[PDB]
C-alpha cells in the first residue's frame, strides 16, 4: 500500500498520485 | 542529505499537496 | 489537524517530488 | 519568494511547480 510504497521506500509523483481520491 | 521517505503526518501534507480539488483519505 | 507549511528540508523533499527529472535549485 | 510563498503561507502544487527548474 502506501505505507510500503511512499515511507518503507522512496515513491514517486505518479505513484503517490493514485492514492488520490 | 534530506529524507526522501514520507511518512505519517508528512505523508499526509504531500497528498493535500498533490492531490488538490479532488481530495484522498482519510483526510 | 497535519501542519501544511513546507519548510526548509520538508520545502526540499517537496520540490525532489514535484519537480522529478528537471530538477531544482540548489538539489 | 518560495519561502514566503510555501513555508510562511500554504502554497498549492502549481506554485511550488514554478519553483522547479
Amino acid at each position: 500500500g502506501i505505507v510500503e510504497q511512499c515511507c518503507t521506500s522512496i515513491c514517486s509523483l505518479y505513484q503517490l498520485e493514485n492514492y488520490c481520491n | 542529505f534530506v529524507n526522501q521517505h514520507l511518512c505519517g503526518s508528512h505523508l499526509v501534507e504531500a497528498l493535500y499537496l498533490v492531490c488538490g480539488e479532488r481530495g484522498f483519505f482519510a483526510t
